[PDB]
């Protein structure tokens, strides 16, 4: 490896074939090595995009799209540092346990158009096989009954159900 | 191990380990003659130009270039590989041993005083050597090859018919690669003896036999490693829906090889029904090694994910709620630096 | 395909007096395998999170397709009493079909084993020290909509909650969350029936030379058999040297001309491999971000209704359903555009 | 900006000596021109989009 010994131990013709093994060789681990770092920071431009995407929208924001900040109803994230990158922690609220109710747009006293109705407010209208109709909130089935402050008092629409009575709400 | 470089090896599912076979080297695929002899390097009256012999698609014969006493010629000895009728050669490789381009010989005789044979100066591919007449009375006779051209191939011992059937490494007219062969009856052109479709070498003719080649299927194989005495053989480009030595003499069976989607399968149970969630040990295409309590291979399977959109809803009808929720926490690791 | 390189087979093939040149370059065989397998890695963790995202939950009470085509189009193809497992659907075999291969050779034998999908029969190949393994889940053997790592076809329009009946319903629905019909009849809905219909039997139609979505995926199979085929040239022809075979060349030459000409073979030989080497790390470090934008698509336009404009093709989007193809995936987007003003 | 390379005429301009000798490369000239064609396709799939 010493270019000296190599051109004082051989002629002028081996001793240039052979400072052409190590220069040519060594050439190509140099080389090698700069492709593959611009490999990496050619995929880098991106994975840059895409991590300024879940810190504006993730950590910073409550967003709108599904499976972005991992499966499920979005709670929170988080971000720490990992050995060269980051590292960001995704809570979510995944479902365990259903149950199949009826449900309905909203509810009129009677079928003529000019009648009283009303449809959830915050919420779904429920039944669960019952006489009567109930209030749960959108994506959990916890029942309750309906009352003023509950529900909305609207016009119709398309397609509510007809009870044939009239709300016990006061 | 030493494909690994370890002593303990951990379960695990170890690939591409190959398996070794034979090699026939063939310089020329058709039978030829048999070469002149040499011309004595006597003269008749009182001296006359050296008779001189062409050397080409024939086949040299043992130490008939000599005399048949065994004290004189031995200084042209090197070792148990001792038949080299060269002394110095320029510039081409001193040794003949197998196949030599084709040369022209002339020979000659001259009277020995001091016991010691000069080197006269020699162009490229030109080498040559001297034997004796005789010893006890000092007169060597010797012999230089001139190689006119390259690729004419004078050669021992014309060449055979293959062995089909049998994986092994060929090395055909310059062109080394490895299969097996058949008979076929496939012929192309005269001009050629080897034929390519595409770039993949197809055909070889070899004495006039026209053989298809094929590639050996039991070249490469993984091993479904889980200690010293137990583990399971994959031949992932092996098809065994048909039709051994290598597995005889390590597991139970010669056949039963399993076919499998994933190749041949040897001393392993394949579960096509069963599945796994957590597969520590792939094998690809869907595929799980099981390492546990003995060797398995079993399907793949993900665990269902759902969507947190909700089609509204604008009749009565019935729908699916959840009753409660399970919080979940997902780690995603991304590299931003250098 | 995952691929599993043996240096020293493909470099100096059984020759004893080759391999001991190899080990004079500095780490060379032990740097190719290191990064095949490094690259084999990180496909299989990309193709593993790719899977847990198509796999989605199906309803047990499946809705009827009234008049959209679906199961015909879509759908694997209904397994009959006999040994044809057709896994595929309708499109899945009509976009393998009209992909030619390239020509005679190994990767045309590849492409054609998969294309053909006999029951129990392997693709891989082995070629002078070089595998072709299948991937961990591998597309282009499966369809999307059937078996273990099965889509949903109804979790995009049918919503996380399910129970409505047919399909009918179901795109009347999404009509009216679009703003084009408050409340849509059966001529509003059949009207949207014969768009889906028409515009899926047409796919069969499409042409090579037109379409630039074939041409994409004509474009990944060009490419994946002209890297096949550098890696076979470079192994039948000498780089300069006298032949191929090492033995040779070191018994008919000197000492000095037999070792310039067996360093011609090796770094001729060593470049191949490593150009081989260099093209499938540049692949892999592009589909690192391909499949952040695959999944993408499949939870927002494929699996949810989304509110991006563009995203899903351009207009108010209808649907999305999503088909294997080879070497990747087909996303099939409705849209409606306006017409008169 | 699209390239358009000529192998043979960068490596080996117009001698024929040297155009010889590139034929034992395994198949380099075939290799270079496959893949700045390759990649100018694709670079007018993209600005076509
Ligand atoms: C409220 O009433 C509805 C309607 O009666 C109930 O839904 C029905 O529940 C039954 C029992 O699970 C379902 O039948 C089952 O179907 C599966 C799959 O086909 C089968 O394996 C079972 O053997 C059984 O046949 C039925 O599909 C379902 N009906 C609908 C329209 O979804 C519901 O459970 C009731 N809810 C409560 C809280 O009582
Ligand atoms: C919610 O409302 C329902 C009906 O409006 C209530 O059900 C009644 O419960 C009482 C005793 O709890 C019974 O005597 C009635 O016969 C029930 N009516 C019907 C129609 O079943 C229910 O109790 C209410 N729950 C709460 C917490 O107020
Ligand atoms: C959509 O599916 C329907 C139902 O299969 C197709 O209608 C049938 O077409 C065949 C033609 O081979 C006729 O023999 C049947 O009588 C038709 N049935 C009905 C109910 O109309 C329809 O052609 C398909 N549409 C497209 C565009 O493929
Ligand atoms: C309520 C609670 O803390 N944990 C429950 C657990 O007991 C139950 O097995 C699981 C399945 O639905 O749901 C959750
Ligand atoms: C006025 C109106 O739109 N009525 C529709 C009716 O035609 C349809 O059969 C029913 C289905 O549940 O939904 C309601
Ligand atoms: C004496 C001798 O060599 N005979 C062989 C003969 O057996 C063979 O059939 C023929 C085919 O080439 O070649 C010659
Ligand atoms: C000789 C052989 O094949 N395997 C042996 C195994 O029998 C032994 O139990 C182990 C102890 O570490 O060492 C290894
Ligand atoms: C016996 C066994 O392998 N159990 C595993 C469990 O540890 C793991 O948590 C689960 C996936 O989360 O898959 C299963
Ligand atoms: C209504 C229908 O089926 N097709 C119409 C077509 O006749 C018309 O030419 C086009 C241009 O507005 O709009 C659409
Ligand atoms: C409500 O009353 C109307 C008018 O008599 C009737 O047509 C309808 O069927 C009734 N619906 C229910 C649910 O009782
Ligand atoms: C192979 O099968 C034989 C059956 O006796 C037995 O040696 C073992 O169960 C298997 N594995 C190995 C490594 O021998
Ligand atoms: C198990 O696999 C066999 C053959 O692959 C098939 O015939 C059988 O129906 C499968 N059984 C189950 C329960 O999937």
């Amino acid at each position: 490896t010493n270019f000296k010994v190599i051109s004082q131990r051989l002629d002028k013709l081996e001793a240039d074939v052979q400072m052409d093994r190590l220069i040519n060789g060594r050439m190509n681990v140099l080389q090698l090595f700069v492709t593959n770092y611009k490999l990496k920071i050619a995929e880098l431009r991106n994975t840059h995009r895409y991590v300024q995407s879940l810190i504006n929208e993730c950590v910073y924001a409550q967003s709108l799209r599904n499976g972005f900040c991992g499966q499920g109803l979005h709670v929170l994230s988080l971000m720490q540092n990992a050995p060269s990158g980051i590292m960001f922690f995704h809570y979510s609220l995944i479902p365990n346990n259903t149950i199949t109710v009826k449900t309905t747009p909203g509810l009129c006293e009677s079928d003529e158009l000019g009648s009283k109705c009303i449809v959830a407010k915050d919420g779904v209208l429920v039944s669960a096989n019952l006489s009567y109709w109930q209030w749960s909130p959108r994506n959990l089935y916890k029942p309750e009954n309906l009352t003023f402050a509950n529900v909305i008092a609207v016009s119709r629409g398309a397609n509510y159900t007809t009870l044939n009575k009239t709300f016990d709400i006061p | 191990q030493c494909k690994l470089r370890l002593f303990d090896i951990p379960p695990g599912v170890y690939s591409n380990s190959e398996v070794e076979y034979p090699t026939a080297l063939y310089t020329v695929v058709h039978n030829m003659s048999a070469c002149p002899e040499r011309p004595d390097s006597y003269c008749g009256s009182n001296s006359c130009p050296f008779k001189r012999a062409v050397f080409s698609n024939c086949i040299v014969n043992y130490t008939t270039w000599v005399n048949p006493d065994q004290r004189d010629f031995q200084h042209l000895i090197l070792s148990n590989g001792k038949f080299n009728p060269f002394t110095e050669c320029n510039g081409l490789n001193r040794i003949v041993d197998g196949c030599v381009p084709g040369f022209v010989l002339r020979v000659g005789r001259g009277k020995a005083v001091n016991r010691t044979i000069v080197t006269p100066y020699l162009k490229p591919y030109e080498c040559f050597g001297w034997s004796w007449n005789d010893n006890q009375d000092s007169i060597y006779d010797w012999w230089i090859a001139d190689f006119v051209s390259t690729g004419a191939f004078v050669c021992e011992s014309n060449p055979e018919a293959p062995k089909t059937g049998v994986c092994v490494t060929y090395t055909v007219e310059k062109v080394t690669f490895q299969g097996v062969l058949y008979e076929s009856n496939f012929t192309f052109a005269q001009y050629y003896n080897l034929l390519y479709v595409g770039s993949q070498l197809r055909y070889v003719r070899i004495l006039g036999k026209v053989y298809e080649v094929s590639s050996c299927f039991e070249a490469s194989y993984d091993v479904l490693y889980r200690n010293n005495q137990s583990f399971g053989l994959l031949y992932r480009s092996f098809d065994c829906n048909q039709l051994s030595a290598r597995f005889v003499d390590r597991l139970l069976p010669s056949h039963n090889g399993t076919a499998t989607v994933l190749g041949c399968l040897f001393n392993a149970s394949y579960a096509p029904n069963d599945t796994m969630v957590n597969c520590t040990n792939p094998l690809g295409d869907g595929f799980c090694a099981d390492l546990l309590g003995n060797v398995a291979v079993r399907r793949m399977t993900f665990e269902k994910h759902d969507t947190t959109y909700v089609a509204p809803v604008t009749n009565e009808r019935y729908t699916e709620m959840p009753l409660d929720h399970q919080l979940i926490l997902t780690e995603q690791f991304l590299q931003t630096t250098m | 395909p995952k691929f599993s390189v043996s240096c020293e087979t493909y470099i100096c093939d059984v020759s004893k007096a080759c391999k001991n040149l190899l080990f004079r370059y500095g780490g060379f065989c032990q740097k190719v395998e290191a990064d095949i397998r490094g690259a084999g890695i990180l496909l299989d963790g990309d193709v593993s999170s790719l899977y847990s995202t198509i796999a989605a939950k199906t309803s047990s009470v499946v809705p009827t397709t009234d008049r959209f085509n679906v199961s015909q189009f879509f759908l694997p193809k209904t397994q009959s009493s006999a040994n044809k497992y057709e896994s595929r659907s309708a499109i899945e075999d009509l976009l393998f079909s009209k992909i030619e291969t390239t020509g005679p050779g190994f990767y045309g034998d590849y492409y054609n084993c998969k294309k053909n999908a006999i029951q129990d029969l392997t693709c891989a190949q082995y070629h002078n020290g070089i595998l072709v393994i299948p991937p961990i889940m591998d597309a282009e053997t499966l369809g999307m909509y059937g078996g273990i790592a099965a889509a949903s076809v109804t979790l995009g329009i049918f919503g996380g909650q399910a129970g409505m009946a047919t399909w009918s319903v179901a795109m009347a629905g999404r009509l009216n969350a679009l703003g084009v019909v408050q409340n849509a009849l059966v001529d509003d809905v059949n009207k949207l029936a014969n768009g889906f219909n028409q515009l899926t039997a047409s796919v069969s139609k499409l042409a090579l030379t037109t379409s630039s979505a074939l041409q994409a995926i004509q474009a990944v199979v060009n490419q994946n058999a002209a890297q096949v085929e550098s890696l076979v040239s470079g192994i039948t022809e000498n780089f300069g040297a006298i032949s191929t075979n090492f033995k040779v060349i070191s018994q008919r030459l000197d000492k000095l001309e037999a070792d310039v000409q067996m360093d011609r073979l090796i770094n001729g030989r060593m470049n191949v491999l490593q150009l081989f080497v260099t093209n499938y790390k540049l692949k892999i470090a592009e589909l690192r971000n391909t499949h952040r934008y695959v999944q993408s698509l499949i939870n927002e336009c494929v699996y949810a209704q989304s509110l991006r404009n563009g995203f899903c093709g351009q207009g108010l989007h209808v649907l999305s359903l999503m088909q294997n193809a080879p070497s990747g995936i087909m996303f099939f987007h409705y849209s409606l555009i306006p017409n008169n003003t």
